[PDB]
């Protein structure tokens, strides 16, 4: 559509363009006659008369194109809009904090929250266009900048009347800020496109002022995308969010959008965690359904938000699919789901103002269950392909809870309650770790050979190899329960030499992850055959693990070869950087950093001592020690508070300190070779020097501090505080059970056999040992701070501080996981058709069992009087713990 | 793209003129052929 | 004076050794230097090694984690043979040449213009003027005269400050002690 | 023959060049289809 007003604008362009032309029109051919007569007085006089009418005609039009000003009158009067919309945020903020404007009892909060969250979606959906319209075409930058500040104006009149009637005053005042930064953010978007113009011959510094406005802008999203549908969610209104899933299902609608840069392989492993995790979402809300359903708020909104990742990243796979009937055939999947999950929300709004409705439950009964059969098919189609490695994702998942089953085992011997089951040796079960062995090579060296091939064979030997392990670690409990709780050390490094082989095992299917039917000359596929070979010294390890523990001449001496060869594999990494997602703190790395001077005391008196057996005592507590120090090492290091000029002074200062620890490891080697005493006086004078180094890793963690104190609070007043409170939360869980009738009902009852009795009284069981459990730890810490094991000193607070916050942590863990198993057995009477979900609460609330035995015998005994009712009482939580376990695994299959 | 003919119209005002001060045929009609083939690009940016 | 100024320098000694004397890492190592000067009359440098003292009697606990106490002996170089006297009366100047001394401070929790990000600042309030305070280079960023300020407001948990047409925007702070700085706005009544 | 050759095939390119745009920006995935065979029946033609 053409305007005539701009017609009109444009139109003495063409006056000065005409007359151009009208100037050259006579100017050829009175120089035609000059070709013919060279000397004329007069044709000279007209000849600069031609030119200067072009020349008059020439400046003139080049200075209407820089009086032209392209978008620039129109971002002005959006600096006048914002201007006024800020003004009206500081009155609002003036009233507000003063609580004297009057609201309007006519207007609604859930109406207004409806408006502004349509006004902000409008909004992003013009911002990255806008970026790219931005560089391309200056007439469109004041073309978006009249949509765009027409849009707030109104969108401050409807936040001043929802902040008004506000109730709460933290959330009355925090809906200003969000849109004071959303202002100030399209404000520095307007300083950055009005100065850069779109002008491609101006440079890339305002370019990247331009990508940082662009993520000023999309830091505006998600701070007004979540402040404003959670408190939507903080009633029943189910409204937008519904919509939300519309607005997911018309960018599919879009079709195809481009080509993508990742791989096809890469979004597939992205979609089925993805899919994993809204399925025991909504399965987690059937559990919720009739006990507790003002908790549903929030739950299904993080279904809405998780859906539309779903879509986006659903989005470029049909595209990135060889067969577009195969692409096709998952986008129609994903709004079956979409439609499903819609009924399942608004269903469960209205049960959230109605809470003593019981049809509308069962109604959320069968539509759960209807995409529950629905979310097996976007999976099966996936199935079909042979393309992505959804076995290897299959494959991570199961080994990382053989690593949490295993994690539970090195748990047991470092608390004690790893005791000698039967007349269990380790000459009985020496065979049948190796027997698995052997055929654990054959499953490795056939992942080479299945590099390149079909996926029929690549999921075969990928599930064998789950297969394997979990045959593997039952033995391994076996052999680790047959030593005894009366040498607690050799039993750690058994479990420990099978735990860095899954740990090389799952490194190993990630090279099969980026190798699915390829070939072989990639470094990758080679790493695939280094890897592996990595773990042919470690499943030969294993074999020498077997080979050490049977003898006592070489107990130490062949446990320790196993122990520098695991470190090399983590300080391989460790130089490598590597950006973790998980962010710890200083203080938990200065925890590690002191740790190493008790550590220096058992390293050097076990060479000392020449016993092997103290050795392993080392060995373990080196290796114990080392692993998560070069993690805290990392970790810390990418906090965004810490400077980044000080972490790589931390990460040269944690590099040599285990460089200094290895030479030290490996001269305790000689140790057990020389029993000469001159050996063990260099030991001594090592032992400072990775002392030397670690006093530069306090001095590193000293700069790297971005909090402004040591410590966040003083750690013995708030670990007894939680201790009690938590004492009494084990006792509130306890009666829970009780108070939980048997389902006489038929509708909440999905199950209603003999087991659910077998599951209460093993329920029950666990309830009444962990609150005489909890009481064994409230005895604990009273002896702790009693006797004064701890310490007391500020010095020693960054060192027990992190076990004090830890104490309260591991406390309240196994609070909550004596309430997620108590929200498993309300589950497990009622029917929650989830085998693997009791399997997985009764195996969490024995891991925090033996975190907190842990946690507790850290600066502490196994033997005092507490810690024997922790014993005690803690092995009724396991041999309850075990019999539920074994229970579930025949709940609900 | 103003600027280019800007430059090259500019000389060939004082370019076709001064061949035909010195009587330079050959070097004035090449002198227009460039100068048209300056307008015709002039012409289509001031039309774009 | 060299009693008087000997008690103004142990006051402004202790007000920095609590932190409500603000001052920067380079000051607070010039002003540690002359602590020692004071405590232990000349520099030696065969005295002074690595590891000598803690830095808790000269520093608060903010400063003792920095590692430049070798460079604060690199102060002692600064100081050679400096008297007592003199060491009192640079530390008292530098202390007045500084416009945090004699001002109310208060370290609050500000919003960044632009950004969603908390940063911690310092308020100054004089009888005619306040400030603002960076936190790492203890630089007055912002100047503003108590004419131009319209109005004030507090809360239990964040303060705000009009200013009306004379600056655009006004300014918003997380303040657990607002209602002192309001109350010693209003003590300013003196126009 | 061969001068005249370069300047035909380097339109092909063109073409296919277009498809890719085209194809890019289809909302009809038919002829999307039909844009994929479209450039590559050029590539058929011209490399014969």
């Amino acid at each position: 559509q053409i305007s005539p007003e701009g017609r009109a604008a444009m139109e003495p362009i063409v006056i000065s363009a005409k007359t151009m032309l009208e100037s050259a029109g006579g100017l050829i051919q009175t120089a035609r006659a000059l070709a013919v007569n060279p000397r004329d007085p007069p044709s000279w006089s007209v000849l600069a008369g031609h030119s200067r009418t072009v020349s008059d005609s020439i400046k003139k039009l080049i200075t209407s194109m820089r009086d032209k000003a392209p978008g620039q009158l129109e971002c002005e009067t959006a600096i006048a809009a914002l201007n006024s919309c800020l003004r009206d945020l500081d009155q609002a903020s003036l009233a507000a904090v003063s609580q004297q404007l009057a609201p309007r009892e006519g207007i609604s909060q859930e109406a207004l929250h409806t408006q502004m969250l349509t006004a902000v979606q409008e909004i992003s959906h013009l911002i990255e266009p806008l970026a790219n319209a931005a560089r391309a075409e200056a007439s469109q930058l004041g073309h978006k900048v009249s949509q765009m500040a027409q849009y707030f104006e109104p969108l401050t009149l409807a936040a001043v009347g929802a902040a008004s009637k506000t109730l709460s005053h933290p959330q009355q005042m925090a809906l200003l800020d969000q849109t004071k930064t959303l202002a100030e953010s399209a404000l520095q978007l307007l300083y950055t496109a009005k100065e850069a113009g779109g002008n491609p011959k101006q440079a890339a510094h305002t370019q990247e002022a331009l990508e940082e406005a662009v993520q000023m802008m999309t830091e505006a999203v998600e701070d007004l995308t979540t402040t404003l549908n959670e408190a939507a969610s903080a009633a029943g209104v189910v409204g937008g969010m519904v919509d939300s899933i519309t607005q997911a299902i018309n960018q599919l609608d879009e079709g195809p959008m481009g080509e993508p840069e990742g791989s096809f392989v890469d979004y597939q492993t992205t979609m089925v965690r993805t899919a994993k995790a809204i399925a025991v979402t909504v399965q987690e809300m059937v559990t919720k359904s009739n006990t507790s359903p003002e908790e549903l708020g929030p739950l299904a909104n993080q279904l809405t938000s998780d859906y539309g990742r779903l879509a986006s990243e659903a989005k470029p796979a049909a595209v990135a699919a060889e067969n577009e009937e195969i692409g096709s055939h998952i986008k129609h999947r994903v709004q079956e789901l979409g439609h499903g999950c819609a009924a399942l929300v608004t269903k469960a709004g209205a049960l959230q103002c109605s809470p003593s409705d019981a049809y509308t439950k069962k109604e959320l009964i069968e539509c759960a269950r209807r995409v529950s059969e629905k979310v097996s098919h976007v999976l099966a189609a996936l199935q079909a392909g042979n393309r992505g490695t959804q076995a290897c994702i299959t494959a991570a998942s199961a080994v990382s809870g053989i690593i949490a089953d295993l994690d539970t085992t090195i748990m047991f011997a470092t608390a004690g309650t790893l005791n000698r089951e039967g007349t269990e040796t380790f000459a009985d079960h020496r065979e049948g770790i190796l027997k698995t062995a052997k055929v654990l090579v054959e499953d490795t060296k056939v992942l080479v050979q299945n590099a390149a091939g079909s996926q029929e064979k690549l999921a075969q030997a990928a599930q064998s190899s789950v297969a394997t392990i979990t045959r593997l670690a039952d033995v391994v409990k076996l052999g680790a329960a047959s030593l005894g709780a009366e040498d607690p050390e050799t039993q750690v490094v058994l479990i420990n030499a099978v735990k860095d082989v899954a740990k090389a095992l799952g490194d190993l299917i990630s090279a099969t992850k980026a190798a699915a039917g390829k070939v072989g000359d990639d470094p990758a596929v080679w790493q695939l055959k280094n890897s592996a070979k990595v773990m042919v010294t470690n499943v030969t390890s294993l074999l020498k693990t077997v080979k050490a523990v049977e003898d006592e001449a070489t107990k130490g001496t062949r446990a320790l070869e196993a122990t520098t060869e695991h470190i090399r594999q983590e300080l391989a990494v460790f130089c490598s950087p590597e950006p973790p997602a998980k962010t710890s703190t200083p203080e938990d790395f200065i925890r590690m950093t002191k740790g190493i001077t008790m550590a220096t005391a058992k390293a050097v008196a076990a060479g000392n001592s020449c016993r092997q057996e103290d050795v392993i005592a080392t060995a373990n507590l080196s290796r114990r020690a080392i692993a998560d120090m070069l993690r805290a090492c990392k970790e810390a290091a990418y906090h965004p508070e810490v400077a980044p000029d000080v972490r790589l002074r931390a990460l040269h200062y944690g590099r040599e300190c285990a460089n200094g620890y290895l030479e030290l490891l490996d001269h305790v080697l000689l140790t057990l070779q020389k029993p000469s005493p001159e050996l063990k006086q260099q030991l001594t004078g090592h032992s400072k020097r990775v002392a030397g180094s670690v006093t530069e890793l306090i001095q590193a963690a000293e700069a790297m501090k971005g909090t402004e104190w040591v410590d966040p609070e003083d750690p013995t007043v708030i670990a007894e505080n939680e201790l009690l409170g938590a004492a009494a939360a084990i006792e509130a869980a306890a009666k829970k059970l009780e108070q939980l009738k048997p389902r006489a009902k038929p509708k909440e009852a999905d199950e209603s056999l003999n087991f659910e009795e077998q599951i209460l009284e093993a329920a029950k069981s666990i309830a009444a040992a962990t609150s005489a459990l909890v009481k064994a730890a409230s005895a604990a810490q009273r002896e702790l701070v009693a006797q004064g094991k701890v310490g007391a000193i500020p010095a020693n607070a960054l060192d027990d501080g992190q076990w004090s916050q830890g104490l309260i942590s591991a406390a309240r863990m196994v609070a909550a996981a004596t309430n997620n198993l108590c929200e498993a057995a309300n589950a497990a009477v009622q029917g929650h058709a989830s085998q693997e979900k009791l399997i997985s609460s009764a195996k969490q609330v024995a891991a925090s069992t033996a975190q907190l035995l842990v946690a507790c015998k850290v600066k502490a005994d196994q033997d005092s009087e507490a810690m024997k009712r922790l014993q005690a009482a803690g092995n009724a939580v396991k041999r309850a713990s075990d019999n539920l376990v074994k229970a579930a695994q025949k709940a609900a299959a | 793209s103003v600027m280019e003919n800007s430059k090259v119209l500019g000389e060939a005002m004082t370019g076709i003129s001064q061949n035909a001060k010195n009587g330079n045929l050959p070097e004035f009609g090449d002198a227009i052929s460039t100068a048209s083939k300056a307008l015709c690009g002039f012409t289509e940016a001031a039309a774009q | 004076d060299p009693v008087q100024l000997n008690l103004l320098y142990v006051q402004a000694r202790d007000d920095i050794l609590n932190g409500s004397h603000p001052v920067s890492f380079d000051k607070a190592c010039e002003f540690a230097g002359f602590q020692c000067q004071i405590q232990f009359g000349p520099h030696n440098e065969q005295k002074h090694k690595a590891g000598f003292l803690d830095l808790k009697d000269f520093l608060p606990k903010e400063y003792v984690k920095q590692k430049g106490e070798r460079k604060i002996f690199q102060a002692h170089k600064n100081c050679g043979q400096m008297s007592e006297i003199e060491a009192k009366v640079r530390y008292v100047k530098l202390a007045r040449s500084l416009k945090t001394y004699g001002v109310s401070f208060f370290l609050v929790k500000e919003k960044m213009k632009g950004k969603n990000k908390l940063v911690p600042r310092l308020l100054g309030i004089t009888k005619e003027c306040v400030m603002r305070v960076d936190e790492k280079t203890k630089e007055v960023i912002q100047e503003w005269n108590l004419t131009n300020i319209k109005r004030w407001a507090a809360s239990p948990k964040s303060f705000t400050l009009d200013f009306g047409d004379y600056q655009d925007g006004y300014y918003s702070v997380q303040t657990t002690e607002g209602e002192q700085i309001a109350q010693l706005i209003a003590g300013y009544i003196d126009i | 023959v061969l001068s005249a050759a370069t300047i035909v095939a380097k339109h092909t390119s063109a073409l296919c060049n277009s498809c890719r745009l085209a194809s890019a920006r289809t909302t009809n995935p038919t002829a999307k289809r039909q844009f994929v065979q479209s450039a590559k029946e050029v590539a058929n033609s011209t490399a014969n």
